[PDB]
């Protein structure tokens, strides 16, 4: 194909303050979001119906991760911590309490048996799920850590920072394998076969970098990213693109190989802050921040 | 703190 179809299906009310993440399950059922308003909600993935609220941080949230196995969410709040619940009850199975500032950043492993956390502290965590205990605490920047993301197999973990760094550690042994470095690096994730990283900076731009060799393979400009940390996605369901927010209420979707703007999603009312692509269909979650508030589903 | 424009504002 050269252009999707992306259309708006559903937009989601409920959230009392700016949302902050959308995250759909690994078994492609619900969509999580975080809140600043100290709250995550469960909706259904392909009805949009809202099916539950999950309460217990004493400040806002900043990011939300799905177990592998669907069964688990981690949460990481502006309190200090992090927090696992169980998906079905809802009740908070416990609280990594470590960090010394607001966590912004959370992931589990493949396994789901690690959580690798970043917080304004500048330090990322590895936290043990079974235990709640934190296993490594890594000096891994010297300025707020916006994104952790584990590899496709779970030996790697690339962090980013308001410092410019983008830093690949190994899992088992917490080193620095890589560095590369300059404008703050806002996110950062691998691609789905663990060759690419992915990483948006402050200056309007994104980067599919090879950090195998070091290098940058592609760019990805035209939308507006200066000021907040945005989600951005490798969509690999249908056609391969590259999805992210802008704070120009827009949801942009470049050709990954192309890296040419394939399509402008437009509807939301202020800057999309979170993107997430479905795991087995072409449906797209958006999320922006306040005075919009809302959650919107898009079709392919 | 990701909703928010602190770092920016400073």
């Amino acid at each position: 194909p050269v252009k999707p179809n992306y259309a708006l299906k559903f937009t989601l009310a409920g959230h009392t303050k700016a949302v902050s993440s959308v995250k759909f399950s690994p078994n492609g059922e619900w969509l999580a979001s975080s809140s600043a308003d100290k709250l995550i909600k469960i909706w259904g993935a392909y009805d949009g119906k809202f099916e539950k609220t999950i309460s217990g941080h004493k400040l806002g949230i900043s990011d939300v991760a799905w177990s592998s196995d669907s069964n688990l969410l981690v949460s990481a709040s502006d309190d200090k911590t992090l927090k696992i619940w169980d998906v079905s009850s809802g009740k908070c199975l416990k609280t990594l309490k470590g960090h010394s500032n607001y966590v912004f950043c959370c992931n589990f492993n493949p396994q789901s048996n690690l959580i690798v956390s970043g917080s304004f502290d500048e330090s990322v965590r590895i936290w043990d799920v079974k235990t709640g205990k934190c296993l490594k605490t890594l000096p891994a920047h010297s300025d707020p850590v916006s994104a952790v993301h584990f590899n496709r197999d779970g030996s790697l973990i690339v962090s980013s920072s308001y410092d410019g760094l983008c830093r690949i550690w190994d899992t088992a042994s917490g080193q620095c394998l890589k560095t590369l470095i300059n404008p703050p690096v806002s996110f950062v994730k691998f691609s789905p076969n663990g060759k690419y990283i992915l990483a948006a900076t402050l200056d309007n731009t994104l980067k599919l970098w090879d950090y195998s060799k070091g290098k940058c393979l592609k760019t990805y400009t035209g939308h507006k990213n200066e000021k907040y940390c945005i989600f951005a996605n490798f969509s690999v369901t249908g056609g391969k693109w590259i999805v992210s927010g802008s704070e120009d209420n827009l949801v942009y979707i470049w050709n990954l190989q192309t890296k040419e703007i394939v399509q402008k999603l437009q509807g939301h009312t202020d800057v999309v802050i979170s993107t997430a692509c479905h795991p087995t269909e072409n449906i797209i979650a958006s999320a922006a921040l306040e005075n919009d508030k809302t959650i919107k589903l898009w079709k392919s | 703190a990701r909703t928010t424009s602190q770092l920016y504002d400073a």
